[PDB]
């Protein structure tokens, strides 16, 4: 009800958001860099092959990853739900 | 006996009944099409029934445009509460969209603008959160006591009007964007520091950069760096509604 | 204002009407009451001059402002009362009638109104 | 005092009215001495009067209610 | 008491007010805007029928309001229907748990506004409040719950759009639209932790607690 | 003291005054939705 | 002991208001349309085949889906009924059963469970003592999961085809073009080749 | 056998209530009108022809396709009836044929079948005895497929458009130059070079 | 052989409900707001000038290019309507030639004739026998090509300002730059100097005739 | 003086026509497309909801409609009270003020323009046009006016672009999207100047 | 095997059936036929006005019911 | 080929027709013409009324199909 | 524990049986049998009535409450 | 019911005043009858007990021979009373049942 | 043009409602030569005549909102 649960929750809400995120974005990030060096060490410049292997990486990282994802959401859902009528004001 | 003489109530419970009710179809939260209209039309009904007896009753007719002056003032009135209220919320809206621009969450837009293609999700996040603020702070009772309060500052009766004070409101569209800026200000600095930083990236070996690097990790930093810049909000939600209900005091009157 | 300057020709003659017939039944009451005058008002004259200035009342035992005239006797008889029955039956049975069209007449516009308040 | 009172006093009013002209009706069909079928037959169309009356009003009243509620907010 | 006749036109009119019940001293109040908010959030603006939703709603409030109905039913109507209470007073003697129910929900700030805005004296205790006071602080105390409790749900459906939008974005994907891929997300997560189960629960808890 | 005659037809007119702001309500709010629904 | 004439007609004419609620909530056309509604929104466009048709075409399905129940119901309860040999409630409590045993058979535990603890029923013991007021909105909620459940996996292969296009169209370079404006003829183009209004049809059939 | 007069103008009003569901579902108007819709939403402008002319324009279409049913409807049974020779029972089970026969022609066998075995129906020899009940449905979800072919074959002309500009834009090294600005005015102009709006209505027509 | 006036009163009470129907099948209106509809697309603000602005804008320029049509229906038709020497049925057969003729002279020869064929009509001896069942749709087929022609041809100078644009920007290397953001200021410059309202209004007039 | 019912039925008929006259006859629409304009400048489509643009647009247009509005109320609102003046000839005279605002505001060609649609020759004085041929032109002068002032509003927000992307450029990157870098210094330059203020100024200045 | 155009078709017969048998009656009681009395006749008039009137209400809530099912957004 | 317009100009014009016979007899009759008798005129009146008022409710039904069908959303 | 549908029962029963004593009532007198009388036979069938039309106002009442709550949109 | 404790007095006074009626017109037909006693009863009394019958033999006037005690013109006066007060009866209640009828019609 | 025949319509209108109006007022003070039968039939023409309006009003209305509705 205090404002400072308020901020709490939202805060935990989107730090739940940066842990679903983070994943994806880290791989996808680490395969352009990846990607990028090696094209300055081969002096190899066309701005379509770093788009090529980042869907391949990100899409991976859904099949390793995903299950948690989907356990974390959930678990942050249920929670949120049942704790619902204890925060209201 | 067995008078009930009905124009004396009617005249009495319609005026009142017609300011609450415009505050209502336009106040942040009482105007959100959620609730059903009955509902409204109803804490209209009772909030009237509540303050009527108590203030001086009108007589002049409902047929005579006297009345049609009394209407519209009362239209006035109450919309420009409900929208120099409603400010704040463009304001927060207005700093959520721009930290969400600056994410390039939505890049569409700087290629085709107004393209059916927007997603300004933050901006809805800050929103529904800022009106979270607004229900806790009990700013809605504040809103139902000044609606009743703008009687003995101007009553229902015709009485004469000024001019800048609308500008003042129009004003006030200012500071939707000033008070904007100061809830964006620490982050996208921050976030356009890394874009400078990307920069320096891209003075290195040409290509090979931004598109492909700079997106996940402006996404990422934006997204933490927000998410701890959301305690931040709550005293900057407290002054923006001082100020709207403050400035909203002034100018009324 | 303009509704209630609309509606007030028919309505104070309806009023009028009404305190018209009062008199009549007055009058048939004392019809075998021996020393009684009738009494009977001028409608139009009454009607016009409630419509220019509003209406009022003796006091308020409360009575209208009406000018209660005396109706000229048809025949005499010793008991000493003017009230003949047949003038008295046909001056109700016309009342009535015109009591009636007054609030149809009324009934019709008020309509006329909710017709046009009607979207 | 107020509206509500004022409609619940009429409502008492017309109750009262028709009890009244029932139990002189009652007094009368009883035999007991002194009461009039003049009296009784006046007053039982004075109460069918005052019935009427209110049947009228919240008629209205009804139609009023309705009208409001159908106001668009 | 009143004639039959009174009391028949009594009932009759007071037959009409039913909705007036309903949706301004009853809980289907916040127990609608809450499914209105919901939808709002899942994006199908349609899905459940509308109709649907009020079937569901009004269950749930004949569930919600039984002790209050038994109560009434107990002190009320079964007097009232034995001639033991008058009708004028069966109205009285009900009111009283209704406007219980209606206190122990009404927050106190609301009271405080409608008390100081009726010119009214100080009401040491709660049994000094009248139902002109009460009636408006529970209706407003009833949407500003019912809008915070719709506000914490809606947060859950902009993460799942907000972490779609960013991986889309990561890729490069800048014009693939964001919603018509978070839907099918949405309606996962409100189909695998219960969706309904879950809510239906909180609201009742929501109500007694 | 007070009539049928006037009772009803005070209560008549009230009802019709109470009509029209009500239909002229309805028009203004309306008007003001149809503009704010606009899309500029 | 029968109601008399009277009381019948109201009765009878007093049910039929509750007759869109009946088909709404009681019947498959909830989560029928439902569906219905998702794939539009899963194909694309929103609004392509218009309401109506969407509508009446629902209809026509939870006729045929509940032709059974309304056999047994016109053999126990319309029938014997009409030939004046059962009074109306006991006609219509008979008739109550095959309704009650369909509702059941599409009715989630979990949401029984629930709504019997909301209501205080204490031993419920044989699946044959469940009211119709605690069956009835157990059933709406077992069937608005089960219309989810079934519209979340309709979207799949139409997410499949934009996501594919998109990173076709991105990978290859012309990244400036919008991926759905593409991507929709294909949506149709692998609805018709599925067949796939019939196939929705038999799917949506075989649920039951 | 023939009704009393007062009920056939109580069917005649209560069939007159059904008369955009015949139209709908009965008619080539849906299948026109899907068709209108896909083709609107291919050019760019979702927009651009108002709601009601191409509604208008499906109703005439409709109403010109449909011209030879109605004559065989009339001449078969609505001219009798009006003449008082055949009752109004046996007009509408003669008037029933010329359109189901319209519809029989645009079903497909297999939606047909799905519905007959759903229906729990018994075998039925050849197309002469097929219910409406059977009919109407089936008839509908052939139409939706049928549209729904159409308008992805349509799709394909401004498909091409589309990629030829898009490719143009990019090899020139335009990188953030938007193809859609570029293709809506050519995407115009192709439709109105080919005759675009009759030669559509025209292969509409002779479709069915 | 005149009509009733029951009969009257209600045919001119039911086809006063055709109004937008006429409006957009039988005058000009359907050509001008297409047209509109598409001018916004062309200037890069689809928000532009409001809906309701247009649309009324439309509707005043199609009262005055029908301003002749209305005389001649008012001149012929009505006028001996209202002075008693015509009935309701001969005012309707007579009223509506004017109005024909002037969809037959914006009427494409081709759709005429596919709705002809269409329709299975016998062989037409000239314009003046063409039903109206044949002439409205393709008169509005035909409302249909020329406003597409129109348009099309409105989006041509704002078609070559992106170019020029998009081409200066990747010549001096701004290759990251999106050109529709620059562009759209300068086609509102082209739209301003030009008198681009007044000149399409004056276009559009000059071309029904 | 008609009849009263008939007088109630016109004036809620005319009552349904007031977003056509906000629209139509008053300034709305130029404050409007002024604020579409501005915000497609700033390169954010949904910054300030549309409700709040309408709004602001709402009270602009009745400030600088109060001296019409007080020129209505001398003409027409005092005089139908004392009944010297009343009815249709009430109406037209308060209706006058509104056409001398909308003459002034609407330039010649445009009433040549439809003078000349309407085949009204002898139109010679400038004080008796014709409400059917002053309207459209006065609607067509106001969308050009809101162009030209939309691209006034245009012209520093795309010199900051422009900048920002020639540094970025003459600072040798060459991939960095420069609308990104630009927007928080529009916005700092928007408020820094404190734009808004000014530009309803201008606006009120600009009749 | 249940139709309800089928029991809506029979419900209308059976109405017609009694309007006719009705008009019937009255027919030969107006042509003076022996062994019809009036007050039956008026009887089974009475009925078919019922009847019919039965027909009218029910067909009133079946079609408001099918308007409102038929206009919900999907 | 079959219009729908040519139908609903015939049934305006037997309603028209079947008005306005009732309304001549009814004329003459006033008029003192010996071979017409009142019960006649009222119920040809009467009959006039019943085929006005269908007309007028099947005016009623069509106008609402049509703007169901025009509301679309296409 | 209070039940809707079982006071609707309970409401409707006590209608049936007013009107079956009353209509009982009339079957005996009608019979012959001794000890019933015509007033009481009247003034029994005006009272079945007026429970009838008791009934029929609450449930125009309770339909026209639930339309209004059932033509609401969330 | 509650209906019926409205309707109670006047039903019950209606069927008093037909029984007494009937008694009264048993006196009329049997005038002749030697030995026959002129039997009654009173109104108010019975009525107070059915709203919380026994016949009281009537007191003779005249002495006659055969031992009956019925006379012509006190019981045809109470006939006529009775005839009226049964009128009255059915316009109270008539009037009672009107107006709870138009309280509900609507 | 055809503003100018709506105001034309109008003014008939008003003008039979002010002439029965002023009949009837007339006959309620008694004076002679207007018999009641004609009040009436004026009456009930005059409403005739403002319901034909009001629905006029209300074709014209519901058109104009739809014309105005249209997705340009």
């Amino acid at each position: 009800m205090t404002p400072e649960s308020v901020m709490m929750m939202g805060t935990e809400a989107m730090k739940v958001a940066l842990a679903l995120a983070a994943p994806l974005l880290l791989v996808a990030l680490i395969t352009g860099l990846i990607i990028s060096i090696l094209q300055a060490a081969t002096q190899i410049n066309e701005m379509t092959l770093s788009f090529i292997p980042k869907i391949v990486a990100v899409f991976i990282a859904i099949i390793v990853a995903g299950p948690w994802m989907l356990n974390l959401l959930l678990d942050y859902v249920r929670t949120l739900f049942s704790n619902l009528p204890y925060i209201i004001g | 006996v067995t008078s009930e003489q009905w124009l004396y109530w009617l005249h009495l419970y319609f005026w009142p009944l017609l300011r609450v009710l415009a505050l209502i179809s336009t106040a942040p939260i009482l105007s959100e099409r959620a609730i059903p209209k009955r509902v409204k039309l109803g804490l209209g009904i009772m909030i009237t029934l509540v303050i009527a007896p108590s203030l001086p009753a009108n007589d002049t007719p409902l047929f005579s445009i006297a009345a049609l002056w009394l209407a519209m003032q009362q239209i006035l009135i109450g919309i420009a509460l409900g929208f120099t209220m409603q400010f704040a919320f463009a304001a927060v809206r207005t700093a959520g969209e721009f930290i969400g621009l600056q994410m390039g969450l939505s890049f569409a837009t700087f290629v085709d603008p107004g393209s059916h293609l927007n997603m300004p999700v933050l901006a809805r996040i800050m929103d529904m959160l800022a009106m979270l603020l607004f229900l806790t702070f009990n700013g809605h009772l504040w809103l139902i006591s000044l609606l009743v309060d703008t009687f003995h500052t101007l009553p229902i009766g015709s009485n004469p009007v000024n001019s800048n004070a609308f500008m003042a409101l129009a004003r006030a569209g200012g500071l939707i964007f000033l008070n904007g800026l100061m809830l964006a200000l620490p982050v996208i600095t921050l976030l356009l520091t890394l874009n400078l930083a990307l920069g320096l990236l891209n003075r290195m070996a040409p290509q090979l950069s931004i598109f492909v690097i700079g997106f996940p990790l402006t996404l990422t930093v934006g997204i933490m760096l927000m998410a701890a810049l959301m305690p931040l909000i709550a005293p900057f939600c407290e002054h923006l509604f001082s100020e709207i209900f403050n400035l909203l005091a002034d100018i009324v009157s | 204002d303009r509704l209630d300057a609309a509606l007030r020709f028919q309505q104070e003659a309806l009023n009028l009407r009404a305190q018209r017939q009062e008199i009549l039944a007055a009058n048939i009451a004392n019809a075998d009451t021996p020393g009684y005058q009738a009494r009977d008002i001028d409608f139009a004259s009454e009607l016009k001059k409630v419509m220019v200035r509003g209406r009022e009342e003796t006091g308020g035992v409360s009575s209208p402002a009406v000018d209660l005239l005396y109706r000229v006797p048809d025949q005499p008889s010793l008991d000493g009362n003017t009230v003949d029955m047949d003038r008295e039956r046909t001056q109700f049975a016309d009342n009535s009638l015109k009591y009636q069209m007054g609030l149809t007449v009324l009934g019709s516009q008020l309509k006329g109104m909710m017709n046009v308040l009607q979207g | 005092v107020s509206f509500a009172g004022q409609l619940h006093a009429a409502l008492d009013r017309i109750s009262d009215r028709q009890a009244a002209a029932r139990v002189q009706a009652e007094k009368f069909t009883l035999g007991e001495p002194g009461i009039a079928l003049n009296d009784v037959m006046a007053d039982m169309q004075k109460a069918s009067v005052s019935m009427q009356m209110g049947i009228q009003v919240r008629n209205k009243l009804v139609a009023a209610y309705q009208e409001v509620m159908s106001m668009q907010v | 008491s009143w004639s039959l006749s009174v009391q028949t036109l009594v009932f009759i009119t007071s037959l009409t007010f039913l909705p007036a019940i309903l949706l301004m001293m009853t809980s289907f109040t916040r127990i609608i805007i809450v499914f209105g908010l919901l939808r709002n959030a899942l994006g199908t603006p349609s899905a459940p029928p509308n109709q649907v939703l009020l079937g569901l709603a009004l269950f749930l409030t004949f569930f919600i309001m039984s002790p209050v109905i038994d109560k009434i039913y107990v002190d009320a109507y079964q007097p009232f229907s034995e001639q033991k209470i008058s009708m004028q007073e069966a109205l009285d003697k009900g009111a009283q748990p209704l406007r219980a129910f209606m206190l122990r929900q009404t927050r106190e700030a609301d009271l405080a506004l409608f008390a100081r805005l009726a010119n009214s004296g100080p009401l040491q205790g709660p049994e000094a409040v009248p139902m002109r006071i009460l009636l408006p602080a529970y209706v407003t105390s009833e949407l500003k719950t019912a809008f915070q409790i719709g506000f914490t749900i809606f947060i859950p459906f902009l993460i799942i759009d907000l972490v779609i939008a960013s991986v889309l974005m990561a890729l490069g994907m800048m014009m693939v639209p964001p919603a018509t891929i978070a839907l099918p997300f949405k309606l996962m997560l409100f189909v695998l932790v219960d969706g309904w189960q879950l809510l239906m629960g909180s609201l009742a808890q929501s109500f007694y607690s």
